């Protein structure tokens, strides 16, 4: 299914696209931008020296050279914060690599939408994609339960699980999975009188 | 243009209190906004015109071709008084007397029928207002949708437990590495 | 905005700007960026549930208390008790930084469904466990669920059902301590006063800034054409214009790097309502100082504010080994 859901529409890569728009967007301005007077009187060098004397020329370059290395360097800036924010992406997906990947991780919502089974990397253009393998408890049927039992006057508990019943008669059972058992002393361990 | 101080603007009774020496109010922005009339000692009330950003929601340009405009910041009534020819800088005035309009905390939408039901998001808008095309068909604005309540029949001698279970593949996307540029 | 922030109510002055081309437009690029993140923030850490969960009409959970954190129907907005202290600690003239150009557009998530998502997850911990972190939610008696979380923590659960009122108490003696602390003194919700108060104070800046000279004759952009020929005008002006747009510019990289600053924050807080509110973490020292129960969040203004519940170990007895 995830071969479809990933080429059924073009948005799935979302994260991905603007990464190399946003870089191929900044470019196209820059190029545009050296287009710009700057308050000068042409935008072009060679007409300048052509048509102005050299004791005034300079003014004229003044505002040019001034304003197209600024504008440089405003580009330059937006790229330091695009640095700074993919470098705590990297970071984010290394850790996701080392933990979803090369073993397991109990962490809730961190390796997909659930429990988390394990994970495959796929490589991706300017990034990577990731197929978490979840858990998910399916239809579930309610059930009475009751936090401890007593059976000779003496508290007993589940050793690990929890109490369940039918309506008959009681049952452990696992947490996440409907398999009761007969109460069993192995099951459970004694703490005190049940008063 | 008083006593040469040049402006723009729209003048009206001002309850702010002149000493007699005093002339010119400045506030924060350090701007002048109050003004002793030479002939009436009356005190005006400098502030700009009507103004504002305007925004555009628009669907798909393949799928459609209404846009309904949403005013950023001005009161509803206000923007139908700005109607003129030669004082609105947008030759479009034909939306201010336009279709329906709803306000938000946002200004009022224009174009857009407000809807009262309620459905997920699609373009944003701000204070729970969601603009989207749907059913001949045209541009709704709804309230957010935060999913279909779920009540939870909880009993403190209640407890429910997963009888099967299944295994679903859920996908993740993180960038890496943008391309490396030099100059 | 671009024209009127630098040239407004003057032809003579907008005409002009076109020379230095899409310089601002991009400026207009830069602050959308940012402005629909903040937008994106609160969708990826409030609402991380596809269901809205109500809590039963009874709060009678085995002996806890929880109406300090529940919703409050009696206040006409449903604000919870603790919420209340916070939204009034919190203080965002308004309208001088309009009129030049600088709107405020408010957030998509208006503030009542954040209340409500809150709402939700608070109807879950307490009802459900953290079973509705991960598909669908299975109600067990919170009498219970402390058997749980006393199990991951390393004691028996045996300890819990001998000690239930003795924690109950416990429990209902904290939380009350809570309204207290917090409204005992100011500099608790410190971390966000100076959210809003750097937004505000990077403002006044602004504003105060277009009435610099940059070294023209007057800062004034409309007395320099009437009282200077027009023949140096254009440069006279150039400096005037260069002034605001480059303290523009300034303005708008410093408030990308607060913005990281804030992204950085809201992953943080996403992974800590992911772990330590809908479920319980192995993280020592991430969710609270101490072994981990459980949280409860909180809404605030431009932020969120935990309540974890951890488990300190009290007086010991010195015991030999082997
Ligand atoms: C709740 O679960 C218990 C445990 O399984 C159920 O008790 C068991 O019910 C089955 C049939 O429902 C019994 O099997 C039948 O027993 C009779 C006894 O004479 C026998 O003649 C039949 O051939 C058949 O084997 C089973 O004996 C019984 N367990 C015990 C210990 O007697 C109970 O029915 C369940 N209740 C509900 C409402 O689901
Ligand atoms: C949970 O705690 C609150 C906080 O004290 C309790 O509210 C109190 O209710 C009594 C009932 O008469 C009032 O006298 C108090 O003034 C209330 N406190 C406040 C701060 O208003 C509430 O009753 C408790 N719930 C349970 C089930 O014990
Ligand atoms: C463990 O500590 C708790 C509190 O930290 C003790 O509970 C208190 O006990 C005293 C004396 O028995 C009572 O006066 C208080 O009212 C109790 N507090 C509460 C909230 O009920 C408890 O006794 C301690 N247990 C041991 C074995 O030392
Ligand atoms: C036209 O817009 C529609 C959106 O409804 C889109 O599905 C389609 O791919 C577009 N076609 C183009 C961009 O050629
Ligand atoms: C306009 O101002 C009036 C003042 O009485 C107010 O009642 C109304 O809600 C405002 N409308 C908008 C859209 O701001
Ligand atoms: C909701 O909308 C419908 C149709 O648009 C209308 O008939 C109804 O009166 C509205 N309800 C309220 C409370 O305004
Ligand atoms: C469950 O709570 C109700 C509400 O007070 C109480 O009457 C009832 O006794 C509780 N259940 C048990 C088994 O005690």
């Amino acid at each position: 299914k995830i071969q479809d859901s990933l080429s059924s529409t073009a948005s799935a890569l979302g994260k991905l696209q603007d990464v190399v728009n946003h870089n191929a967007q900044a470019l196209n301005t820059l190029v545009k931008q050296l287009s710009s007077k700057f308050g000068a009187i042409s935008s072009v060098l060679n007409d300048i020296f052509s048509r102005l004397d050299k004791v005034e020329a300079e003014v004229q370059i003044d505002r040019l050279i001034t304003g197209r290395l600024q504008s440089l360097q405003t580009y330059v800036t937006q790229q330091l914060i695009r640095a700074a924010e993919i470098r705590a992406s990297a970071n984010l997906a290394a850790t996701k690599m080392s933990e979803c990947v090369l073993g397991q991780s109990k962490r809730v919502d961190f390796c997909g939408k659930g429990y988390h089974l394990m994970s495959f990397p796929q490589s991706a253009p300017h990034g990577v994609v990731f197929l978490h393998v979840t858990y998910v408890p399916a239809q579930e049927k309610n059930f009475t339960t009751a936090p401890a039992i007593c059976h000779d006057g003496k508290a007993h508990f589940p050793r690990e699980g929890v109490f369940v019943s039918n309506g008959t008669h009681w049952f452990v059972t696992q947490r996440n999975f409907y398999e009761p058992q007969i109460i069993t002393t192995d099951n459970t361990f004694v703490s005190g009188n049940c008063d | 243009n008083f006593n040469g101080l040049k402006g723009t603007g729209v003048l009206t009774e001002s309850n702010k209190k002149f000493l007699p020496f005093q002339q010119f109010g400045r506030d924060i922005a350090d701007t002048t906004d109050a003004v002793r009339d030479p002939q009436t000692l009356e005190i005006l009330d400098i502030t700009p015109c009507s103004f504002g950003g305007v925004s555009v929601i628009t669907p798909g340009t393949n799928t459609s071709n209404q846009v309904a405009v949403l005013y950023q910041g001005v009161n509803c009534t206000e923007v139908p008084v700005a109607i003129h020819a030669d004082q609105l800088t947008p030759t479009w005035r034909v939306y201010s007397t336009g279709s329906n309009v709803f306000q938000t905390r946002a200004g009022c939408l224009i174009g857009a029928e407000y809807v009262n039901n309620s459905y997920e998001c699609d373009i944003p808008i701000g204070a729970g207002i969601c603009a989207s095309y749907q059913t001949s068909q045209s541009i709704i604005a709804y309230t957010m949708s935060l999913g279909a309540e779920n009540s939870v029949a909880y009993s403190n001698n209640s407890i429910a437990i997963p009888t099967n279970f299944t295994i679903s593949v859920t996908t993740e996307i993180l960038p890496v590495s943008m391309t490396k540029t030099s100059v | 905005d671009c024209t009127m922030y630098i040239c407004g109510d003057s032809t003579e002055c907008s005409n002009l700007l076109l020379q230095y081309g899409s310089f601002c437009t991009q400026l207009k690029r830069a602050l959308t960026g940012i402005a629909v993140e903040q937008d994106k923030n609160t969708q990826e850490v409030f609402a991380q549930v596809k269901q809205i969960y109500k809590t039963p009409p009874i709060k009678y959970f085995g002996g806890f208390n929880f109406s300090q954190i529940l919703p409050d129907p009696s206040k006409p907005s449903k604000r919870s008790f603790i919420e209340d202290l916070l939204f009034n600690k919190v203080t965002l003239l308004i309208c001088a930084q309009k009129f030049k150009g600088l709107t405020v557009l408010p957030p998509l998530l208006t503030d009542e469904m954040i209340a409500q998502y809150t709402s939700a997850l608070l109807a879950g911990t307490i009802t459900s466990g953290w079973t509705f972190g991960a598909g669908a939610a299975l109600q067990i008696p919170f009498a219970m669920q402390m058997a749980y979380r006393f199990n991951g923590i390393g004691v028996t659960q045996n300890v819990l059902y001998e000690n239930q009122k003795l924690i109950a108490n416990q429990f209902n003696s904290a939380i009350g301590k809570i309204q207290d602390s917090l409204s005992s003194t100011a500099s608790a919700l410190g971390k966000l006063q100076d959210v809003v108060n750097h937004n505000a104070q990077a403002l006044n800046t602004l504003v105060k800034q277009l009435s610099s000279k940059f070294g023209a004759i007057s800062s004034v952009l409309n007395d320099i054409f009437s009282r200077l020929d027009k023949v140096e005008a254009e440069v006279q002006i150039d400096r005037l214009i260069t002034g605001r747009l480059q303290s523009l510019q300034t303005y708008v990289t410093q408030q990308l790097i607060r913005a990281a600053e804030i992204r950085a924050s809201a992953n943080l807080a996403a992974t800590k309502m992911s772990e330590c509110v809908l479920g319980q973490s192995k993280r020592v020292d991430f969710c609270g100082k101490g072994y981990h129960l459980m949280s409860f969040p909180q809404s605030a203004p431009h932020g969120v504010v935990f309540l974890h519940v951890t488990y300190v170990p009290a007086q010991e007895k010195n015991f030999t080994t082997a």
